[PDB]
């Protein structure tokens, strides 16, 4: 029950952020909507740092780990929007940006996780 | 707030029995365009055909010489809020 | 913007709680490509793809329900961060074959479930 | 409900100064195993080194012939709930 509040409090902030970020920005470059991208990189950044930090503090309350990863990162990022955008571009005959959207999101959100992880790995050393 | 409607719809080439229409795409992911045409004198049926979202021109053929036609073009587009939807039309009158 | 905010939170928490519950039950059952996170992304891919084609036929739906389904439920039910850590974890563990498989199955499987949801409903109507 | 601790840890090949330890990997994604070993008797400094997760074996060297050693092995693994965390250890004795 206390864990369901971590997911709901953490996931509400993330869903709200992804919403405010996705409407205020997505329409500016329809070939690769940038609101659905920043939340995914920013959530990839946060999960990467969450990865390295939670390792060095094994005694953290699972409430705060749940709020940041399953809640915040989970709500903030989104596969659905990334699909319809790519599905929209495939149905529009825009194969080059469908492939680029896929390539950028995946290569990018991994690079943003490796960045968050090693920045904390390196700061602790 | 980004307009989903095309702009500058115009007949760029004409014979008595065909029109080459063109337009300028909107600032949105456009999946396909619908071109609609028919006799302006509301005494004739309307026809519609899709063109891919990559094309910004279309040929209307089989027309009657010396007749006034209404030509309209609207989009089926992906936005973030509305997902798939149909935009309002841009319309021109043109006599062959 | 206050009513619109509730649609995101309600649908999102339902989406999030959903993703939380499913992920802790099934994720451990096959760690090379966790099935929990894979289902909520195929499911949301399905739900957004059907929402893609049903919203198209009902152009007068309250933006409250479209917001609660797409941005909220589909937005919260799905995640990109957990698919990034699981790929970054397979990479730091040298399971390169499965890291690549996880990228393909999520990207391709979620587009299929979006096309499935779209054309199943396009064909009904 | 899936244990992160390795199982069936045994010295499989031995010489006077080295031990080849092997283990069964847990059904979790393991990033690296941590091998530790010290002289069972009392207060010798326990030494430890990491082994990549793809490997499930490890060689320990620089030991004195005729000494009882305590070789423990645990994991740095990824589970969905804890992200990166450490496992409880599995341990053996072996006298060279
Ligand atoms: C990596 C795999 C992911 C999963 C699979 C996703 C598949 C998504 C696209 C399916 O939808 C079709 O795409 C065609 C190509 O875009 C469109 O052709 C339309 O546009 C073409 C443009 O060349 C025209 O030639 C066609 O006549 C016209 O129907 C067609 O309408 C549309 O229904
Ligand atoms: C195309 C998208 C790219 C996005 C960015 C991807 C970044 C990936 C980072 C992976 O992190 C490294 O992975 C190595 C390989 O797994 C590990 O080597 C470890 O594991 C190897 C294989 O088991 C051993 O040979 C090494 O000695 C050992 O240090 C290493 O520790 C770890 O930090
Ligand atoms: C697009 C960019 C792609 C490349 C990204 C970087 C991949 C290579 C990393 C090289 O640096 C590594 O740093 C690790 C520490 O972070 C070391 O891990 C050592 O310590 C780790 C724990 O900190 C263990 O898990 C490892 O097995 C052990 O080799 C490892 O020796 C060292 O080489
Ligand atoms: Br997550
Ligand atoms: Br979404
Ligand atoms: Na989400």
């Amino acid at each position: 029950i206390k864990s369901l509040f971590a997911v709901i409090i953490g996931g509400s902030v993330g869903c709200t952020l992804r919403w405010l970020l996705s409407t205020k920005f997505n329409s500016l470059f329809p070939n690769l909507p940038p609101g659905t991208l920043v939340v995914n990189l920013l959530a990839g950044l946060i999960i990467g740092t969450a990865l390295a930090y939670f390792l060095r503090q094994p005694h953290l309350d699972p409430f705060w780990k749940l709020m940041i990863t399953t809640g915040l990162c989970g709500g903030l990022s989104t596969f659905a929007a990334f699909s319809v955008e790519v599905f929209a571009l495939l149905q529009a005959g825009n194969y080059i940006w469908a492939l680029t959207s896929v390539l950028v999101h995946v290569i990018g959100s991994l690079i943003m996780t490796a960045l968050g992880f090693f920045i904390i790995t390196i700061l602790f050393a | 707030s980004v307009s989903s409607v095309p702009t500058k719809l115009e007949v760029v080439a004409a014979t008595p029995t065909s029109l080459l229409i063109s337009w300028d795409a909107p600032a949105v992911t456009v999946v396909h365009y619908v071109i609609t045409y028919g006799e302006t004198g509301g005494n004739s049926p309307v026809q519609e055909f899709t063109v891919p979202g990559s094309k910004s021109t279309a040929t209307i053929s089989g027309l009657k010489p010396g007749v006034d036609y209404t030509i309209t073009v609207y989009t089926m587009y992906y936005s973030y809020s509305d997902l798939y939807s149909y935009s309002s039309p841009i319309s021109i009158n043109y006599r062959t």
